[PDB]
């Protein structure tokens, strides 16, 4: 390749377009990059141990109410 | 000033050593002036004393730049290459400018960061949400609340106040502060700052080291916290508290959880029989406020040491101030230096604890005795924890019941075992609880500095390391948006932390090697030194050389 | 997506390993470095809450072989 160590500037040079859609878009969006409050756990689902095969998909309640 | 322009050095070896005469010649008259107008501040006596202060401490800050300067566009070969510790020692302490590095805008913008630093630390206040006309502080309404009251929700309260407070407007100062405290001491020639700090200690494997020694301390701390958890569970109950969980980090003790001595109210092993905490027989036996410290300078003569000048007795005042805003009340010993006298400023009481404390800066005052032979540079005492270890060594000799009943303050000795487990659960709530804080705070500090935390990742590599190793968790969920290791003193105030955890280790090696030496082969608890002149000449022997030899040699030597 | 969602994982796995190895993460902080670690590189929380009984480092193929 011409250089003697690893290097990210052959990767940041190949994902350039997607990196700058995506961070027009980040800033379009009003987000904060990063995770602040680290110590944030999502809750358990309301009767989670037997309530696992109930359907909660879209596509499939679009269908079913048509 | 003349005075403060150096002079003229060749690359000789003769050179090099004019260089350390001329140096002698000059800080010694300068470390004069910054040390007496260093005393003139006892907290603003005439509130013109602290601006020459200022002025001094700039004055002497001028010297040292111009003199770091010299040697550094002088004495670079001689740096690398020359071997007998003395000059080795001068020319590497001159040699680092430490923030003298910096441009003149840059050096002024880093000056101001450390003041504003402290003073953000200094006046931070917690006020009640009706906003009464007064507000807590640090010092001394929110350290004795946290100390003095049991609820559980005024506790929190006043710590998640005191650490939002003091730590939410310190994050930007302190990335800053980072930056160009790096940027410094990368162009002094160490990698990082952190790489200065543990420079002091001369130890390429200084971190390896203290993980090792950590983790030989650890199961005495863990049964400790084992025992204080359930302690605290049949307290406060069960919902705040859990079994196997972490303790939240202000139910024990101080506002950073360093000491447990406020928790051994309710945690005391046996409580039938009274503790030795008695200072009526100081008063029956009619001591002076002062006639402590003769007494402490009398039992050092005992054991042929600490031959005493009488300046003291005249120029340094052991006492309350009588008159004028004096100092209220700290713990130093600040020295006259002249290359002739010190002196002893602190307060006086009636408990043993200020006892305790007189001892232990009547062995500073003993350790600055020794030393004065040697150049200016080399006034530091090897390791920066040798001060603390060998003037709280004395203080752990003096504690012991049977010091007090041979010294006359004990109508006799108490030789029970349930008393020693008293008095070694109550001081192993301060030198054991502390272990892990020191090292979790110099560890986070050098984290920090180094790079491996990014601003983004302070309060997260914090926490982690506070229930890592201490092992308390915080009772209000946290963020990136708050600064909790700005709530410390040391944090915002740069100092290193790592020299308390270094001098509680020594204390105990020295105690244990001077009572192996007296010839008292028992039990370390009393084991005072009085009346060992062996041990004294052991002790000054190794007292002798401050910063002349590797502290490695001076502890095998010891 | 495929990528650069990975690169973190890989950066993450063996540094664990290399900190089990060392000695750093005795017997009773597997869990709580590996979650530290999936924390801090990946962004990555628990669902539910795991403590020192689960060892969630090992459900990785290359960890146990
Ligand atoms: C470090 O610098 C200081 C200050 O320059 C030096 O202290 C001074 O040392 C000289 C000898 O070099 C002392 O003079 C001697 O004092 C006694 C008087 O009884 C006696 O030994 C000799 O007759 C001689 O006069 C001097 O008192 C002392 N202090 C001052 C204020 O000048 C010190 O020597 C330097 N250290 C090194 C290692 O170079
Ligand atoms: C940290 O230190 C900086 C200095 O590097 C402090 O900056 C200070 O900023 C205030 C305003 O925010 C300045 O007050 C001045 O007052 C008058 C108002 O008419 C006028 O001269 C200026 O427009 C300005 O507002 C102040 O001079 C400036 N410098 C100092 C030394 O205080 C900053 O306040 C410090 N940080 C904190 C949190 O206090
Ligand atoms: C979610 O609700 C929105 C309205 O808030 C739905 O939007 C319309 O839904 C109706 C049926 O209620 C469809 O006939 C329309 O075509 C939808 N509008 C558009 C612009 O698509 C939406 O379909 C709902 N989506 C899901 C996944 O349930
Ligand atoms: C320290 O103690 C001595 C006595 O040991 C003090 O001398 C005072 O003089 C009277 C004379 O009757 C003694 O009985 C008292 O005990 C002393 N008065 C005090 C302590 O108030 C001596 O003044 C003391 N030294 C000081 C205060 O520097
Ligand atoms: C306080 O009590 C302990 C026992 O709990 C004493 O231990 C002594 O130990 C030595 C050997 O190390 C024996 O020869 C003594 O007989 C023990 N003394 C006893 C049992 O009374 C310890 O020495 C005592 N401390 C003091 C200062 O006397
Ligand atoms: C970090 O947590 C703190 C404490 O909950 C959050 O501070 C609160 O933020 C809300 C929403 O912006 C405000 O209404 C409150 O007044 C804030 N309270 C205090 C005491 O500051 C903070 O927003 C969180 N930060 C992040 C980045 O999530
Ligand atoms: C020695 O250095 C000083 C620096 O102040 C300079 O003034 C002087 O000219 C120099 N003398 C010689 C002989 O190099």
């Amino acid at each position: 390749v011409g250089l003697d160590a690893l290097d990210a500037q052959p990767l940041l040079k190949y994902f350039q377009p997607v990196t700058q859609w995506l961070q027009e878009q980040n800033q379009q969006n009003g987000e904060v990059l990063g995770w602040p409050e680290y110590q944030w756990h999502p809750p358990l689902p309301d009767n989670y141990p037997e309530g696992i095969d109930l359907v909660t998909d879209e596509a499939e309640a679009s269908k079913f109410v048509e | 000033d003349p005075g403060l322009q150096p002079g003229n050095f060749s690359a000789d070896e003769a050179g090099a050593q004019l260089f350390a005469q001329s140096y002698n010649s000059s800080a010694e008259q300068v470390l004069f002036q910054s040390v007496a107008a260093s005393w003139a501040h006892d907290t603003n006596i005439t509130a013109e004393n602290a601006r020459r202060q200022e002025e001094a401490a700039l004055l002497s800050q001028e010297f040292a730049e111009a003199w770091g300067q010299k040697a550094k566009e002088l004495y670079e070969p001689i740096w690398q290459n020359f071997t007998d510790p003395q000059l080795r020692r001068i020319i590497g302490a001159v040699r680092t400018l430490g923030s003298a590095n910096l441009p003149l805008a840059k050096r002024q913008q880093y000056n101001a960061l450390l003041s504003n630093m402290s003073r953000i630390y200094s006046t931070a206040k917690v006020c009640l949400p009706n906003k009464t006309a007064t507000c807590w502080s640090l010092d001394p309404d929110l350290t004795n609340i946290l100390a003095s009251s049991r609820s559980y929700a005024m506790l929190l309260f006043a710590w998640e106040g005191w650490h939002n407070a003091a730590g939410i407007p310190l994050k930007p100062l302190y990335e800053d502060f980072t930056a160009l405290s790096n940027e410094a001491y990368k162009q002094d020639g160490f990698t990082d700052t952190g790489a200065y700090w543990r420079s002091w200690y001369n130890s390429p494997t200084f971190e390896d080291d203290l993980e090792h020694l950590y983790q030989q301390l650890e199961p005495l701390y863990l049964n400790l916290h084992a025992f204080v958890r359930r302690a605290l569970h049949r307290r406060y109950g069960d919902r705040y508290i859990n079994l196997r969980g972490p303790i939240p980090a202000h139910l024990l003790g101080d506002m950073w959880a360093q000491s447990w001595e406020n928790i051994y109210d309710m945690v005391v092993p046996f409580p039938d029989k009274p503790n030795l905490d008695v200072t009526s027989t100081m008063l029956q036996q009619g001591w002076n406020a002062t006639h402590m410290f003769r007494v402490a300078e009398e039992f050092f003569t005992s054991l042929e040491l600490s031959p005493m000048p009488p300046e003291f007795w005249e120029g340094s005042m052991l006492e309350k101030p009588a008159d004028g805003r004096e100092v209220v009340c700290h713990a130093s010993a600040w020295d006259f230096y002249n290359r002739k006298d010190f002196r002893i400023k602190q307060c006086t009481r009636v408990t043993m604890d200020q006892l305790s404390t007189v001892h232990h800066e009547m062995g500073h005052i003993q350790y600055y005795l020794q030393y004065k032979d040697l150049p200016v540079s080399l006034r530091r005492g090897a390791n920066p924890g040798f001060h603390e270890a060998i003037g709280d060594v004395l203080a752990l000799s003096v504690s012991t019941p049977e010091h007090l009943h041979k010294i006359g303050l004990l109508d006799r000795v108490t030789n029970d075992t349930e008393s020693d487990i008293n008095y070694l659960l109550k001081m192993a709530l301060e030198k054991i609880a502390f272990l892990p804080f020191g090292y979790l705070v110099d560890q986070w500090r050098w984290g920090v500095f180094s790079g491996r935390t990014p601003p983004s990742r302070y309060n997260f590599d914090w926490w982690y390391l506070r229930t890592k190793y201490q092992g308390i968790c915080p009772p209000v969920t946290r963020n990136e948006t708050h600064f909790d290791a700005g709530a410390k003193f040391h944090v915002p105030n740069v100092t290193p932390y790592i020299r308390y955890f270094v001098s509680f280790v020594l204390q105990f090696q020295f105690h244990e090697a001077l009572c192996k030496e007296a010839g008292y082969e028992g039990p370390l608890h009393q084991c005072d030194i009085y009346r060992s002149t062996k041990a004294g000449a052991k002790l000054r022997k190794v007292l002798q050389a401050g910063s002349s030899r590797p502290w490695q040699e001076v502890l095998k030597d010891m």
